[PDB]
């Protein structure tokens, strides 16, 4: 069935390179989970980024060592369960990141010391993340499948179908309108409460320092940028045109230097 | 005036010419050649927690098992050392609490703080909790230390230059001692229980009579407050832990400082201070969020206790010398074996 | 372990809940210390042993204390008031002949070991006193303060310029000896001002504002 | 023995010139701060001049500021205080105060009623 | 006239403490020194007792 | 004035419900595990059900378990036992007895006055091999209680409560450990033993203390009595 959907679809020097790039992610993720040899428990939700990001960088090295040639020894459901762990593991970073914005929101909203245990929403959140993570992961595996739709398969991925690849896109939008939106109004308050305070601080360095830490926010665009603008050209382009597919792998890789950059900018400028 | 400021300098002139006049040799030098005592390594065997607050005092008690602990929360917590079990909590009227006390049968818990009032609280009542046994009120200022002769007489140590003695049944302080400048910061009983000492914020440590109610000798060798001080187990020496970051040991028999430990490398102050069963490991808490473990007999520092993130507020050393339980700003205390 | 170690265990588990109810009870109303002068008027700023004040704004708790009957060293009892949420400073500000000692102590009070953390609030009282011994009579701020002479703005002129004069030689000391860890809240009152309780609670909210962002390491 | 003794004061005429040396003893003088305080006659205490650890950080109160100058000389452990223009509202008993704790950078119960480390003070009068 | 008592007081209590008796100081030294060594072997801190004693471990 | 006041009983036809009541005034009842407690006439007493304190842990005799209910009131004070379904077994006497848990306390202090009714084989079996000791006054007697299993703990605490029970007069707590004495009894009474034999000793017998002593046990926690040994004359 395999052999079938890659040629309806049509399909050294980098692999090393990109082993070398998991390697080094794995090392780094480890790492943070060590550093926290070190508890004084937000830590929670980090930690949950950590893990997140560790998965994601073994799932890649197992997808990397499958993928190159045992693809057509592979049977079709063992497929699915491989190159669905990776959508197991980044939505999980994903939806981690989500969910560490509006903890972030939520704690600067109200008049309250951080003290304030709030036991309940790490793990409902905490929870609510990997839910989705392993709910999105499965869908495909028992349906929404096109191993006999067999017009509407992804160019990318040749078995997943082209409604649930383009599902994935609209997720992926609303957490990214969610994220804005929460780390613009955390800016907003910052500058809404100062001038009632009126304290010098605010036209200055309290303020004009908020501004960066929100952009790196916008360095975690980057990288899932290119990525998702390549799963919606093939939810609009048709099977055989717009030649841009098989070099994929490198936005992937993208993807997982987002993953890198996950813990450079959130415990280890901390 | 002149004259009377005059003879007090000639006085003084003449005492330290006598304290001179009989010291023969340092003891440093008498246990130089002393077995020394290798690094002296305790771990955390428990920690206990639910204070929320900073912890200010505590008091083992005289049997080495039970403990009881104050802080700024506005609860008195009684612990179970061996199981980390809370035997009884106490809230209290102020929150503001600077010191406690167990008594030696066990029966009641002195308190006390900003309010100028020690408060003894009745552990073991027919009802089943426990409640306010008396208020001893006065002293015109805040409460530093207090300390049980037994289940009836009481010694608070305040903010002002006053100690006194509490007849708990009557609540009328049996005698006052005045001798002081400052702030009396600490207190510590001897053995029999016939004398005691009193460090206060003036870099001076008395020694008071505890039956006439008058001092009996003065001890200045500090060069800044004094903030605990403890006696020896023999009984004829103590230690006193000042803000000049250096503790010192001075000697009843001889009224002189035999020995100071302090080194280059600390500059905060110490807020505690105790001693071993056999008198010669000399645990002080500094402001650097550690302990420091002194060789009394030689002077040296044969260990450090790192595992507080603020200040060691509290440090005490059971009777049976079987542990040290320090407690710190951060609302945790440790037990050391 | 036993069967009575187990009723122990759970009456410590009782204890436990207990507490921690008290706690996160006590943990929603903000503790101010207030300090002041005797002719600083501390005592009348908020319509409504330690005095205690408590009063309610806009659902916000905040209890005030007021530490009198002690004795004059200060050094000692002060280490206590060091989780506060800030440090209200009631200061006249129309009697120059004691402002150098009101100085003095908001420098000692800002410069403590213990009191860094802590942010102060400060509060010029008798704003309109200070404009009527300005506008009328002769007592010139230039023989207390030689540096009132040649001082320049940045009701009539003077009070503005005497009043921001007043106001820059508190906020100097507060400026030039911290790194972000405290801030200072110059605020103008009068005797029959109401605003007081606002004023506090919008510092409050931004005091632990400063202090809910300093540590999630946003800024 | 933390003592400080305090000499140099006496008659001066208005617009004369005057120095007091406080001699500190039983401290490494090297680790306080070290400050000059005033009582005037039927008056509280006020501060006056203030000095560091080395003299790097020097403060002075308004009304003298100028006109007064400080020294800490730390070879002999002394502390000078040097009045060069005198006034008649001048005249006072001086002290020489210290603070409570070395390496500190705030001096907190100097200007109190009773503060232990101070010195006896000696009495200045300008204009007889 | 405060003053004058508070001297005098101070006075009288210097003299009061002036009129005592000292030993050596070595003799202090050598006694806290034969103290310390006599209870060295019921000391469970500078020497630390076997795990099975241990009551809190 | 500590004081517990039991109600609810009388005539039942077997097979029935009732209801045992019991109102505690005088000490703090929210901070008391409470047991109720049956003695059966001319019989020897018999632990029946428990509730700890807050409600948590709830216990059963095997004799009862599935047909009683023990509850209680914390906002009020006062202690329920429903019962469904009785037997020809249940007439007897019916106890509350208090008990707090700490370092150092002293379970089952205080017993109820007591309401009258008329209609396992790993527990620790405790015998006195004693009926009755003819005494006379002013002079020391012995009483031995033998335990099937060994009650000393590792804790280095051995769990064993001795029990005076005075003619038409409910229990009271004589020595709540091996040796330890309760609160308000003479100094006369004492009490030691090894880990499977104990013994409780009067020296300078009085008038008043002629009863029924029993041993119970507190380590398993089905509580099992003695059969009682009665002092007389
Ligand atoms: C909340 C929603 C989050 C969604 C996140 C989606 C992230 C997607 C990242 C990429 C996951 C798929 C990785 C698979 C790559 C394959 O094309 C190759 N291994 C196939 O090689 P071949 O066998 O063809 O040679």
């Amino acid at each position: 069935t395999l052999r079938e959907h890659y040629q309806y679809v049509g399909k050294t020097l980098t692999t090393v390179l990109f082993l070398v790039i998991c390697s080094f992610i794995v090392l780094e993720n480890l790492m943070v989970l060590i550093a926290i040899w070190k508890n004084n428990k937000m830590y929670f939700f980090i930690g949950n980024l950590a893990l997140c990001d560790l998965l994601a960088g073994i799932a890649y090295k197992v997808n990397i060592l499958m993928s190159g040639k045992k693809t057509f020894s592979l049977s079709p459901t063992v497929w699915f369960l491989r190159e669905g762990s990776m959508f197991v593991a980044l939505g999980a970073s994903t939806c981690s990141l989500l969910a560490i914005a509006i903890e972030r929101h939520l704690t600067m909203i109200k008049m309250r010391p951080y003290d304030a245990n709030k036991r309940h929403r790490v793990f409902l959140l905490i929870g609510m993340c990997w839910l989705i993570a392993f709910t999105l992961g499965a869908l495909p595996i028992l349906g929404w499948n096109c191993l006999h739709n067999l017009p509407d398969c992804s160019t990318i991925l040749p078995l997943y179908s082209k409604k649930y690849i383009a599902f994935c896109i609209s997720i992926f939008t609303a957490i990214l309108v969610t994220i804005v939106i929460l780390y613009a109004r955390i800016y907003f308050l910052v500058k809404s409460s100062s001038r009632k305070v009126a304290n010098h601080n605010n036209s200055e360095r309290s303020m004009a320092l908020l501004r960066t830490v929100v952009i790196v926010v916008s360095v975690f665009i980057a990288c899932w940028s290119p990525l998702f603008i390549l799963f919606l050209i093939d939810v609009a382009c048709r099977v055989q045109a717009c030649p841009i597919l098989f070099k994929a792998q490198w936005f992937i890789v993208l993807a997982v230097l987002n993953s890198a950059m996950n813990p450079v900018i959130y415990t280890l400028a901390s | 005036l002149d004259q009377l400021r005059q003879e007090a300098e000639q006085l003084k002139n003449q005492i330290r010419d006598a304290r001179k006049a009989c010291a023969d040799a340092t003891l440093s030098q008498i246990t130089n050649n002393i077995d020394p005592v290798g690094r002296i390594q305790m771990r955390t065997r428990r920690t206990l927690r639910g204070h929320l607050a900073k912890i200010y005092a505590m008091h083992w008690g005289t049997d080495s098992r039970l403990l009881v602990s104050a802080s700024q929360d506005g609860k008195l917590i009684i612990w179970d050392s061996y199981t980390t079990n809370k035997v009884h909590a106490i809230p209290l009227r102020s929150s503001w609490v600077m010191t406690c006390a167990y008594a030696p049968s066990g029966n009641y818990v002195a308190c006390g703080g900003l309010d100028n009032i020690c408060s003894i609280y009745n552990l073991k009542t027919r009802e089943g909790n426990v409640r306010v046994s008396r208020e001893l009120a006065g002293h015109t200022g805040y409460l530093s230390c207090c300390r049980f002769l037994d289940d009836n007489q009481i010694v608070t140590s305040s903010g002002d230059t006053t100690c006194a003695l509490w007849d708990i049944e009557t609540g009328q302080q049996t005698t006052t001692f005045t001798g002081h400048t400052g702030d009396v910061m600490s207190l510590s009983l001897a053995p029999d229980t016939r004398l005691f000492v009193s460090g206060a914020c003036d870099a001076s440590a008395k020694l008071w009579d505890v039956r006439e109610g008058m001092c009996r000798q003065t001890f200045t060798g500090h060069e800044s407050d004094i903030n605990a001080i403890c006696f020896f187990p023999n009984g004829n020496a103590f230690a006193t832990g000042s803000d000049d970051a250096t503790c010192r040991l001075f000697d009843l028999r001889a009224d002189q400082e035999l020995m100071t430990y302090s080194h280059d490398n600390i500059i905060c102050g110490i807020t505690s201070v105790s001693f071993s069963k056999s008198g010669r490991l000399l645990l002080a808490g500094y402001d650097d969020f550690n302990c420091n473990v002194w060789d009394a007999l030689k002077a040296d520092r044969a260990g450090v206790l790192a595992g507080h993130d603020n200040r060691v507020s509290c440090l005490g050393v059971t009777d049976d010398g079987m542990a040290v339980a320090t407690g710190s700003w951060d609302s945790f205390l440790k037990i050391w074996n | 372990v036993s069967a009575e170690d187990k009723a122990a265990a759970e009456r410590s588990k009782m204890i436990d809940k207990n507490l921690r109810e008290d706690g996160e009870k006590a943990r929603r109303t903000l503790r101010l210390l207030l300090l002041g002068a005797d002719n600083s008027g501390k005592s009348t700023i908020v319509k409504q042993g330690i005095f205690e004040t408590k009063f309610q704004v806009d659902k916000v708790n905040f209890h005030m204390f007021d530490v009198g009957g002690q004795r004059d060293e200060r050094r000692k009892w002060i280490q206590c008031f060091n989780d506060v949420t800030a440090i209200i400073f009631v200061v006249d500000s129309s009697d120059y002949n004691r402002l150098q000692e009101a100085l003095n102590d908001f420098k000692s009070i800002w410069n403590n070991r213990w009191l860094r953390t802590i942010s102060v609030i400060l509060f010029l009282n008798k704003q309109d006193l200070l404009a009527e011994k300005v506008l009328a009579g002769k007592s010139k701020i230039e023989d207390y303060f030689p540096e009132f002479a040649r001082y320049t703005t940045p009701e009539d002129p003077r009070v503005t310029r005497a009043k921001y004069f007043i106001r820059k030689e508190f906020v100097d000391i507060s400026t030039a000896s911290g790194d972000g860890r405290h801030i200072c809240y110059p605020h103008f009152t009068c005797a029959v001002d109401t605003e007081n309780a606002r004023r506090i609670f919008n510092d409050c909210k931004d005091i632990i504002l400063q202090m809910n962002l300093k540590e999630y390491n946003l800024v | 023995q933390v003592q400080l003794q305090e000499s140099g004061g006496g008659l001066v005429q208005p617009g004369g010139s005057l120095r007091l040396s406080c001699a500190a003893s039983g401290f490494t003088f090297s680790n306080y701060k070290m400050n000059w305080v005033r009582q005037a006659p039927g008056k509280g205490l006020e501060w006056v001049s203030d000095i560091s650890q080395s003299g790097a950080s020097i403060s002075y109160t308004g009304s003298v500021k100028g006109r007064f100058t400080i020294s800490r000389d730390n070879a002999k452990n002394t502390l000078y205080l040097q009045m060069n223009s005198l006034k008649p509202e001048d005249t006072a008993v001086y002290y020489c105060a210290r603070c409570p704790a070395p390496f500190t950078r705030d001096c907190f119960d100097v200007t109190s009623t009773t503060y232990a480390y101070r010195g006896q003070g000696t009495q200045v009068t300008v204009s007889s | 006239t405060a003053s004058i008592a508070q001297a005098r007081k101070l006075v009288e209590q210097l003299k009061m403490e002036a009129n005592i008796d000292r030993i050596k100081v070595s003799k202090a030294a050598a006694d806290l020194m034969a103290y310390c060594e006599a209870h060295a072997k019921e000391d469970p801190l500078l020497t630390p007792v076997p795990a099975s004693e241990n009551p809190f471990r | 004035d500590v004081q517990l006041v039991e109600s609810g009983g009388g005539l039942v036809q077997p097979g029935g419900s009732r209801k045992l009541s019991c109102s505690a005034s005088g000490f703090a009842f929210s901070s008391f595990g409470m047991h109720w407690v049956r003695q059966a006439p001319e019989k020897g007493l018999e632990w029946v059900a428990y509730i700890s304190s807050g409600s948590g842990t709830i216990y059963y005799a095997d004799t009862v378990k599935g047909r009683f209910t023990i509850s209680r009131d914390d906002p009020k004070n006062t202690l329920f036992l429903q019962m469904t379904s009785l037997r020809s077994e249940d007439t007897a006497m019916y106890y509350c007895v208090r008990s707090i848990y700490y370092y150092g306390s002293s379970p089952f202090d205080f017993w109820g006055q007591g309401t009258t009714l008329t209609v396992g084989g790993s527990d620790i079996v405790m015998t006195q091999a004693t009926s009755s000791v003819p005494v006379t006054p002013g002079e020391s007697v012995s009483i031995s209680c033998r335990s099937s299993k060994s009650l000393l703990h590792s804790n280095g605490n051995t769990y064993l409560y001795w029990f005076l029970q005075r003619p038409g007069q409910s229990p009271q707590l004589l020595i709540y450990r091996m040796s330890n004495l309760a609160s308000g009894v003479p100094d006369r009474f004492s009490g030691s033993g090894s880990g499977t034999a104990f013994t409780l000793t009067i020296s300078r017998l009085e008038a008043e203390d002629v009863g029924v002593y029993y041993c119970m046990q507190h380590l398993e926690y089905p509580l099992t009595f003695g059969a009682g040994t009665k002092l007389e004359l």
